[PDB]
């Protein structure tokens, strides 16, 4: 613990991203709005625009 | 090695298996029956169970019993 910062321990995580012909098993989270009935709106349900 | 994993005569249990663009699709139906030696003559449609993003190719299969 008495070491200077260049000698002190650092933890490291390297996050590696893979993309192939095989389908996406991981995605960033997709947020949702409140719902408006009886008004003209743009909409998106499960990617159906 | 380890991989992806998932958890969910008197009768006829009918199933369909197909593999398209990296997804494995399973459909099924159950019915009462009154015939032993053949598939019962009539119509009902198999509903989807699961649609799994496994990427694996298939050319052969077998039953467990
Ligand atoms: C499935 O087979 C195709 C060739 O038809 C190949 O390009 C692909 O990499 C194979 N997928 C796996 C997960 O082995």
């Amino acid at each position: 613990p008495t070491y200077g910062v260049g000698y002190q321990p650092y933890r490291v995580v390297v996050l590696s991203f893979e993309l192939l012909h095989a389908p996406a098993t991981v995605c960033g989270p997709k947020k949702s709005t409140n719902l408006v009935k009886n008004k003209c709106v743009n909409f998106n349900f499960n990617g159906l625009t | 090695n380890c991989t992806f994993e998932y958890v969910s005569f008197k009768n006829l249990r009918e199933f369909v298996f197909k593999n398209i663009d990296g997804y494995f699709k399973i459909y099924s139906k159950h019915t009462p029956i009154n015939l032993v030696r053949d598939l019962p003559q009539g119509f009902s449609a198999l509903e989807p169970l699961v649609d799994l993003p496994i990427g694996i190719n298939i050319t052969r299969f077998q039953t467990l019993l």
